[PDB]
RNA sequence: UUUUUUUUUUUUUUUUU
RNA sequence: UAUUGUGUUAGCAUGGUUUCGAGAACA
RNA sequence: CGUAGCUGUAGAUGAAUGCUAAUUAUAGAGUAU
RNA sequence: UUUUUUUUUUUUUUU
RNA sequence: GGAAGCUGGAAGACGGAAUCGUUAUUAAGCGCCAGGUAGUCCUGGACACUGAAUCC
RNA sequence: UAGACUAGCGUUGGAGCACAUUGUUUCAUUCGAUAGUCCACGCUCAAUCUUACCAUAC
């Protein structure tokens, strides 16, 4: 078991991106995009950590 | 070229210690003083704690 | 140089992370015991070795006078764990003052 | 009323001399050592000899002279504006003694080798 | 709503580039008095372009709970705003505050 | 330093420490 | 520690192959560093004295990512000296 | 003339910062302030896994003391308790180990500290109805 | 708001050759990408040369004692030409330049005489890369020892304090 | 699964556990050690602000490629590795 | 305190007693500082023993004094570093505004020499 | 209070050799 | 021991914290 | 500490202090009249 | 103090 | 950018009208520094002495 | 029953910062409008950085 510690200021807005990705409408393709590569995954379950 | 002493050796190099503790190095009465600073656990080391002098 | 590096806050992308395998280690080895006795071991197994040699080391002392006695470190010690395994030793008429010995 | 040392009568300026009787301020020790240059060229024994026209006693007097004296003199008494409080100057004769006797200058009143002192 | 977690400060790019600067005048601290040392032996007064990336004067004080580079105490090392969320969430109590006093 | 009375402060404050300073105008 | 290791090594000296009339009362007076110089102890610093003795201050961190750190390579050499200087 | 009410004004607008008995505070409060949001996040965490998997939790325990020291010191029959874990926390406050034989850190041989699963003095009172900053994982929402 | 420097309100070093570094009816510049440095393009020289002969006796006097002196006074020359450009000569002559890639700083001039004698002196000037080339291994290795440090004392370091002293 | 930490006195080392990235979960620390240790440089022992500052340079000059290797002064990457071997033999 | 009867009868104590001058400790300092520091001591090798500046081809170079030239103008620069080692070709007076640098740019010269002959001609000769 | 590891231009970033 | 874009339209008339301007606190 | 007290000058019809061929200090760089 | 002095006063302290 | 020497014939004795407010160690004068992380203000913050009158 | 009156006392000039008319490839985006979140605004200090602007190019 593995838990990556994160900023507190990053869990609050994780939660906005993906609270309204499938539940509101988001528009603009490029928003979608590399909004896929950052709150998609969990911290602890990412492959590479800065 | 030149290799020449610095002070700071020449003054170690004539030096009379003394021999054990049961030995006086001086003759003559001398008061020294510091300063130790203790209480809890500081993230950082507070100075103007190192000084020693010599009263007589 | 060292007093405009302490501005801003430190790094977070080092901290320790919260691993359960490193966590079961730390208690298994929490009760380890100390076996280091790292001053013991050297006076240990010593004191044979001058006992064997006890008549040797007897005449030591009585062709040295307590005025040649300036190595302390190495006599005084040596004349004081002597005394321990023959309480009673009257080598000569002088004798310590009270204050080497 | 508007004494000059102020109430303790303080004089940061001047310099005594162990021998005879004779003081004077920092301005006139400038014009002393650059006037008495020959004794102490001689002393040790061209680049080395570039202040020898300044030997001259009216060229001093002149508007070139005026000018040299005033740079060499900085006014150690004028300082920053930040220097208040117990940053204060200090008196400068220190600096100005050890100069005037390692450079063994003759003094005015009587013919001395390095003989001044700090008062 | 959510007062800000004071402990991270967001993402300022000017903020990171004053700390950019600290870094090199420490490693550079040395070489800026052979500069001096070799000039003054001399008796020759120039310019030392070099100090001009790599000097001290050029870094400034900056609001680490912020990013603006005016307002900033050398004792709070904090902004305006900075000091009354500080002060108002209960935290220099231990160190000896006392708003009591005026 | 630019008024009358920050100004002329420097001057009588070297007048107490042994030195002769114009005074006069400013 | 460092009594008992002067102590043991000196008896080697003093075991018969009464007096000792005179020849070999040197011989274990000479393999202890209380009657030798002190400059041969370092042959790139030929001086009398050059080291002291060390301290039992306790140093490290208590808790950090540099828990095993100790002492810097030029650290340690100033801590079994008197102090610093600039000859070097 | 008030003397003991007018003490400390000496020192308050006639001396340098760099030339008083005043100690700096940012210093300590810099690493203070941050290692509280690491126990509040990884705290509850840390609890939850411990207690995802109640039963055979010590034969891991147990297997591991085989390989460091060999002989189970703690070795005890099937009818008694062998330890009970708790839930304990890395430090990250980079303390000095001070001489201080009366310190409660000093003498830390381990880099992990218990932690209160209770408490009921909150350190960060606040002097009115604002929260604590960071405390809000779910974003808000608006009537609209 | 003021200027960082105030040397860049200054006339440099003098260029001989007057060219105007804005262009209008310069070619395609080719190659020079690969060093990223000193760019070859061609351009349109001036030449321009001052003769203090045709110069009235008032005038003559005063130019003379500044420039053939100790020192340079007022830079050795006249103030511009108002009044003395009867007697300047110039003649138009096609020249080139280099620049830098990115800095696009003006280096230096040649003229279109000395462009032709380097051709014919190229048989001289290739022979004389030989003669450096020997000099290389010699220069290597008292070049390489220009490095001072401080005499290491650690010596993989020993505890000296009073035991051990029988180790050694 | 883990490596042990037989340090000196104690039995917990976070130092070496940070430059060697098994806790951090660094990659590019990770394959850093590696290079190191074969070049025959004492890691154990050197600063947190040098260990940082080569761990740069061996990521940027492999997702850009070793192309850039581009020093103020005219300095190479290899002039480092040699410096700082000297002053941590082995 | 000191007592003299006992460093006379032992020449071990002696030795410690005995303080050897300055001067015999730096001789051996000397030995020990040049054995340990063998590849290092000299630091300008470029002396006299070939004059700085260019050696090979001296005077009328670039002063524009004169037409035509007469000899060309080689030497070596010193790198940033003070270990790497590059010829020199250019040289205006002294200064050296402008460096060909090593061989490299020379050859590129030789290559585009013809290109820009044909070209100046064409270019503003005619006009 | 103690003096040395090796070394070629008038052309020392100003002169028609 | 640096590390998750934007110092850009849009705050009086929908805004969280802070605050200037006017008015009030009694049984 | 400043206006002090005290005490010399002109019991000011004329005390305004900016303008500048030129130096003092900090700074890597504040220069030209 | 009739062989004594030869003089203005500040914003922490004789715990 | 700050200060200083020398030099000195920059523009002013207008108006007893009028607009900004002080609840007395208030008002009116004069003097000092603490911070602004090299210098760098006539404003702001902050201490001390002389300190009158009126129907408020 | 404040302002209104009764004492003292600062102004229609020459000077520092700032707003504005007139210049600008860039001369800092701006507050508030008449008793003021208006002139040293978040200029508790602008000679490079602080500086958001323009030019130039990677």
């Amino acid at each position: 078991a593995k838990h990556r510690f994160f900023d507190p200021l990053f869990r609050r807005r994780r939660l906005s991106f993906l609270d309204r990705f499938a539940r509101e409408r988001i528009k603009g393709e490029k928003a979608r995009q590399l909004g896929a590569q950052l709150y998609v995954k969990h911290p602890d379950q990412k492959p590479v950590w800065p | 070229g030149r290799t020449f002493v610095t002070p700071l050796t020449k003054l170690q190099h004539q030096a009379a210690l003394p021999r054990s503790p049961l030995h006086a190095r001086f003759d003559f009465p001398h008061t020294v003083h510091y300063d130790v600073f203790w209480g809890p656990p500081q993230v950082e080391e507070e100075p103007n704690k190192s000084g020693c002098w010599v009263s007589f | 140089g060292r007093q405009m590096m302490k501005w801003y806050w430190p790094s977070k992308y080092m901290l320790q992370d919260v691993q359960m395998a490193q966590y079961f280690q730390m208690q298994a080895m929490r009760f380890a015991p100390r076996p280091a006795h790292v001053s013991l071991t050297t006076l240990s197994a010593t004191m044979e070795q001058c006992w064997k040699k006890r008549d040797a080391v007897r005449a030591f002392f009585q062709s040295i006078d307590e005025k040649v006695l300036r190595e302390n470190p190495t006599l005084q010690d040596l004349y004081g764990l002597y005394r321990t395994l023959c309480p009673d030793d009257p080598l000569r008429t002088p004798v310590d003052p009270a204050l080497w010995r | 009323a508007r004494r000059v040392g102020g109430i303790g009568r303080r004089c940061f300026l001047t310099l005594h001399c162990s021998a005879c009787s004779f003081f004077f301020q920092t301005s006139d020790a400038i014009k002393l050592i650059l006037t008495q240059q020959h004794h102490i060229l001689r002393k040790k024994g061209a680049s080395k000899f570039s202040l020898l026209p300044l030997a001259d006693a009216s060229l001093l007097l002149k508007r070139r002279g005026a000018l040299v004296l005033r740079s060499l003199h900085g006014d150690p008494l004028v300082g920053s504006r930040r220097q208040r409080g117990e940053f204060a100057p200090q008196a400068p004769t220190a600096e100005m003694a050890k100069m005037l006797n390692k450079s063994c200058v003759p003094c005015p009143r009587c013919k001395r080798e390095g003989r001044w002192e700090e008062g | 709503l959510n007062p800000p977690p004071i402990a991270f400060p967001s993402f300022n790019r000017r903020c990171q580039k004053d700390w950019l600067a600290r870094r090199a005048f420490a490693e550079n601290e040395v070489n800026g008095r052979i500069y001096k040392n070799v000039y003054q032996n001399l008796g020759f007064k120039g310019p030392i372009p070099i100090l001009n990336k790599v000097g001290q004067y050029r870094i400034r004080m900056r609001c680490i709970s912020g990013g603006y580079s005016r307002g900033i105490f050398r004792f709070t090392r904090m902004a305006r705003m900075g000091m009354l969320q500080l002060a108002r969430e209960g935290w220099l109590k231990k160190y000896g505050y006392r708003p009591g006093l005026f | 330093c630019m008024n009358k009375k920050n100004r002329l402060a420097l001057r009588k404050r070297r007048r107490r420490m042994g030195e002769r300073v114009s005074l006069r105008y400013r | 520690n460092q009594k008992v290791t002067a102590v043991q090594h000196a008896l080697r000296q003093i075991s018969l192959d009464p007096t000792m009339d005179a020849e070999k009362v040197e011989a274990v007076l000479s393999v202890l560093p209380e009657n030798f110089p002190s400059d041969a102890l370092h042959p790139h610093h030929p001086f009398r004295n050059h080291f002291g003795f060390e301290s039992s201050v306790p140093y490290g961190v208590v808790g950090s990512i540099s828990m095993g750190k100790g002492r810097k390579k030029i650290e340690k050499e100033l801590a079994r000296l008197r102090y610093p200087t600039l000859q070097r | 003339a008030f003397r003991y009410r007018r003490e400390g004004q000496f020192t308050k607008f006639r001396v340098h910062f760099d030339r008083s008995g005043f100690r700096p505070y940012i210093d300590e409060l810099k690493w203070e302030i941050m290692d509280w949001h690491y126990k509040r996040a990884m705290g509850p965490q840390m609890k939850k896994t411990l207690m995802s998997y109640q039963e055979g939790s010590e034969k891991l325990q147990y297997m591991h003391d085989l390989i460091a020291l060999g002989t189970a010191k703690a070795k005890f029959p099937h009818a008694t308790k062998r330890f009970f874990f708790v839930p304990a926390l890395p430090v990250t406050i980079p303390y000095r180990r001070s001489s201080n034989p009366f310190c409660l850190l000093s003498a830390n041989k381990t880099g992990w500290l218990q932690w209160s699963p209770k408490q009921r003095v909150p350190f960060p009172q606040p002097l009115g109805k604002r929260k604590v900053g960071g405390t809000d994982p779910q974003p808000p929402v608006f009537p609209k | 708001t003021r200027g960082f420097r105030w040397d860049l309100c200054q006339r440099g070093r003098r260029r001989w050759v007057h060219i105007n570094y804005p262009p209008r009816n310069r070619s395609t510049v080719q190659m020079l990408d690969e060093s990223h440095e000193k760019l070859v393009f061609v351009c349109n020289g001036y030449i321009d040369r001052l003769d203090p002969r045709l110069l009235p006796e008032r005038l003559r006097k005063r130019l003379e004692r500044n420039r053939k002196a100790a020192l340079t006074r007022f830079d050795g020359k006249l103030p511009w030409g108002q009044a003395v450009e009867s007697a300047i000569k110039r003649i138009h002559t096609p020249c080139l330049a280099f620049a830098q890639a990115h800095s696009h700083h003006l280096l230096e001039a040649f003229s279109m005489a000395e462009v032709l004698e380097i051709e014919k002196l190229i048989p001289e000037i290739r022979e004389a890369f030989k003669a450096s080339k020997a000099k290389l291994a010699e220069q290597e290795a008292q070049d390489k020892f220009t490095r001072h440090v401080s005499v290491d004392l650690v010596d993989l370091k020993e505890d000296p304090v009073s035991f051990p002293f029988t180790l050694k | 699964p883990e490596a042990p930490q037989p340090p000196a006195g104690l039995h917990w080392s976070w130092w070496e556990l940070y430059v060697k990235g098994v806790n951090p979960e660094y990659p590019p620390r990770q394959r850093m050690f590696a290079f190191l240790t074969a070049q025959g440089v004492d890691v154990l022992e050197m600063e947190i602000r040098e260990i940082e500052d080569v761990t740069r340079w061996l990521e940027m000059s492999n997702v850009y490629g070793e192309k850039f290797p581009r020093f103020p002064y005219d300095v190479t990457f290899q002039d480092k590795i040699e410096a700082l071997k000297e002053k941590y033999p082995l | 305190e000191e007592d003299d009867s006992v460093y006379r009868q032992f020449a071990c104590m002696r030795r410690v007693r005995e303080e050897p001058r300055l001067r015999t400790a730096l001789e051996s300092f000397k030995v020990a500082s040049k054995n340990a520091t063998k590849t290092r001591g000299r630091a300008w090798s470029v002396y006299e023993g070939w004059p700085p500046r260019s050696r090979v081809r001296v005077g009328d170079e670039y002063s524009k004094v004169g037409p035509l030239q007469r000899r060309a103008f080689v030497f070596n620069r010193v790198d940033g570093t003070g270990r790497r080692r590059e010829p020199t070709l250019a040289f205006c007076c002294g200064n050296k505004p402008v460096l060909l640098l090593s061989e490299a740019e020379f050859e590129a010269l030789v290559k585009k020499l013809p290109w820009i002959k044909h070209e100046m001609a064409e270019f503003k000769k005619l006009l």
